[PDB]
């Protein structure tokens, strides 16, 4: 589903 | 302690009409976890095991997670199940509670059954929403489908508004992913 770049931008 | 230390599993049938005893609310559409009405004395036909009160997040049924769904899904879900209807599910209080947006912004230890949770409520959103950025299109990307491509000016309105439940930044733009449409 999700792109690496979006992935990225959220995960914490 | 724990996001999921109170987490139990409820076993319940429908009743004769197919109904469960309880109406469902929240949903991913409204913003929300999927959560019991009010679950009245008698009303609910359970098997042996933990019982219900009002209000208590819903996080699976039969082994399906539910969770970050619109209520939709959930009752499609329930629908293929075949009784009885096992129902994970967590009381509301404390850090607990039935807002994703807050949920989502919590932060969980890597690994932990917290965490693993968190990021099965985020899959099952994601199956669900097009994710918002403020950066620009690029070849090969559909508008509407890989990303909704809004301005700096329109994130922020749907931040503000609470339209959105998750959002972060990369590279000098905004990620997010909105509230599913209803249905």
């Amino acid at each position: 589903i999700r792109s690496h770049s979006y992935l990225r931008a959220v995960s914490e | 302690s724990h996001w999921t230390s109170k987490v139990h599993e409820s076993v319940i049938g429908r009743n004769p009409e197919g109904q469960l005893g309880f109406e469902l609310k929240g949903g991913a559409e409204n913003g929300q976890f999927p959560y019991l009405g009010e679950v009245k004395p008698g009303k609910v036909a359970y098997e042996s095991g933990s019982k219900l009160v009002s209000e208590e997040l819903l996080l699976e049924v039969n082994e399906t997670p539910v969770a970050g769904l619109t209520i939709r899904d959930v009752l499609a879900v329930i629908k293929h199940c075949k009784d009885p209807l096992r129902l994970k599910c967590v009381k509301q209080g404390g850090i607990v509670d039935k807002d994703l947006r807050h949920y989502l912004n919590l932060r969980f230890q890597k690994g932990s059954v917290d965490h693993e949770l968190q990021q099965i409520i985020r899959d099952n959103l994601y199956l669900r929403t097009v994710p918002c950025t403020t950066r620009p299109h690029k070849e090969g990307e559909v508008p509407g489908v890989d990303y909704i491509f809004i301005t700096v000016e329109e994130f922020m309105e749907l931040e503000k508004s609470g339209a959105l439940l998750e959002s972060g930044t990369y590279e000098d733009n905004y990620y997010g992913t909105p509230k599913p449409p209803a249905e």
